[PDB]
């Protein structure tokens, strides 16, 4: 405890993501909507836009 | 830092490692380099101002 | 994992040095979080832990 802050321990925690082409495990809170099809619309696909 | 002191470093082998060990600080600032790529380059002489 | 306060720098893509070289290399096409602070409170003993 008596060393500078330089010295001092850290934690450290690492989040790797994976943008594989698998069906997505991970997906936020975000809620889904219906499907509407011959329409013009914008499209949230698992995070495509 | 009005009489900071220069000392000149010259005809010696530089292993630049060590001073994380010398001093507790957490980045070592570089400009013209790389921290990590001090060993394999070298210079003609290094001059430390403290 | 536990680090000291030097080494927080090399967790990192293209970084080299003693852990990045001998204890955890990170990938250099890395697409992710890294999380680090400080534990002097809990990784800390008088007389060295």
């Amino acid at each position: 405890p008596t060393y500078g802050v330089g010295h001092q321990p850290y934690r450290v925690v690492v989040l790797s993501f994976e943008l594989l082409h698998a069906p997505a495990t991970v997906c936020g809170p975000k809620k889904s909507t219906n499907l509407v099809k011959n329409k013009c619309v914008n499209f949230n696909f698992n995070g495509l836009t | 830092v009005y009489a900071w002191n220069r000392k000149r470093i010259s005809n010696c082998v530089a292993d630049y490692s060590v001073l994380y060990n010398f001093a507790p600080f957490f980045a070592f600032k570089c400009y013209g380099v790389s921290p990590t790529k001090l060993n394999d380059l070298c210079f003609t002489n290094v001059y430390a101002d403290s | 994992f536990v680090i000291r306060g030097n080494e927080v720098s090399q967790i990192a893509p293209g970084q080299t040095g003693n852990i990045a070289d001998y204890n955890y290399k990170l990938p250099d096409d890395f697409t992710g979080c890294v999380i680090a602070w400080n534990s002097n409170k809990l990784d800390s003993k008088v007389g060295g832990n």
